[PDB]
């Protein structure tokens, strides 16, 4: 379950997920988007090459449909590279 | 676009309690992280509390931990600030804010990242 994409940085979030900070990006491909999660510099509008683990992260909504809230996980072998 | 309408504030004595309510209307579909901010005169907006879209994740400024509680009801498109054990320190104009960053579980803690703002509700605590 490895992913690799290239696109423009559309949005940047500095957030929290249980006693740990996290930086997230909205990556605009071609036109679609996917969230990048990280547990010369990466800026707003940066055209970047991203590689990491693709998580589907399916959740139930309170029918009770089951939708996907997918994102790319990034850690030594995961990276976000400006280009 | 998006309106955030606030209520529940007012004047109370110290040790007293209030329940703030932020109601969202407009295109609530684009809203994800919700947060409460406050501003005392002279000083600038400080982060009080914020909550993820799924409600699973919350973050509090140190001074309000244990005293204030944040929850949300997405079906009603509302977020609440349960304020217990109010201190005079807590006197400020309280604002709710909404974030457009499309994420379900991650809570936004940076102020410049919140994209929509309420008009503000006055909270005064007398000692």
């Amino acid at each position: 379950s490895n992913a690799l994409m290239i696109g423009r940085i559309a949005d940047v979030q500095h957030g929290f997920l249980g006693a740990m900070t996290v930086t997230q990006y909205v990556l605009e491909v071609d036109k679609e988007f996917i969230v990048i999660r990280c547990m010369d510099q990466v800026k707003l509008g940066s055209r970047v090459l991203v590689q990491g683990t693709l998580r589907m992260n399916r959740h139930v909504d309170d029918s009770k449909r089951l939708h996907a809230y997918p994102f790319i996980q990034v850690v030594p072998l995961g990276y976000v590279k400006v280009v | 676009q998006v309106q955030l309408q606030e209520s529940g504030g007012g004047l109370v004595q110290a040790g007293g309690s209030l329940r703030l309510s932020c109601a969202a209307s407009g295109r609530t579909s684009s809203l994800y992280s919700m947060g409460w901010f406050r501003q005392a005169p002279g000083k600038e907006r400080e982060f009080v509390a914020a909550i993820s879209r799924n409600g699973a994740n919350t973050y509090y400024t140190d001074s309000v931990k244990g005293r204030f509680t944040i929850s949300r009801d997405n079906a009603k498109n509302t977020v609440e600030l349960q304020m217990n054990s109010l201190k005079p320190e807590d006197t400020a104009v309280y604002y709710c804010a909404a974030d457009r960053f499309p994420t379900m579980e991650v809570v936004t803690i940076m102020t410049n990242e919140y994209d929509y703002w309420g008009q503000g509700t006055q909270v005064t605590v007398s000692s």
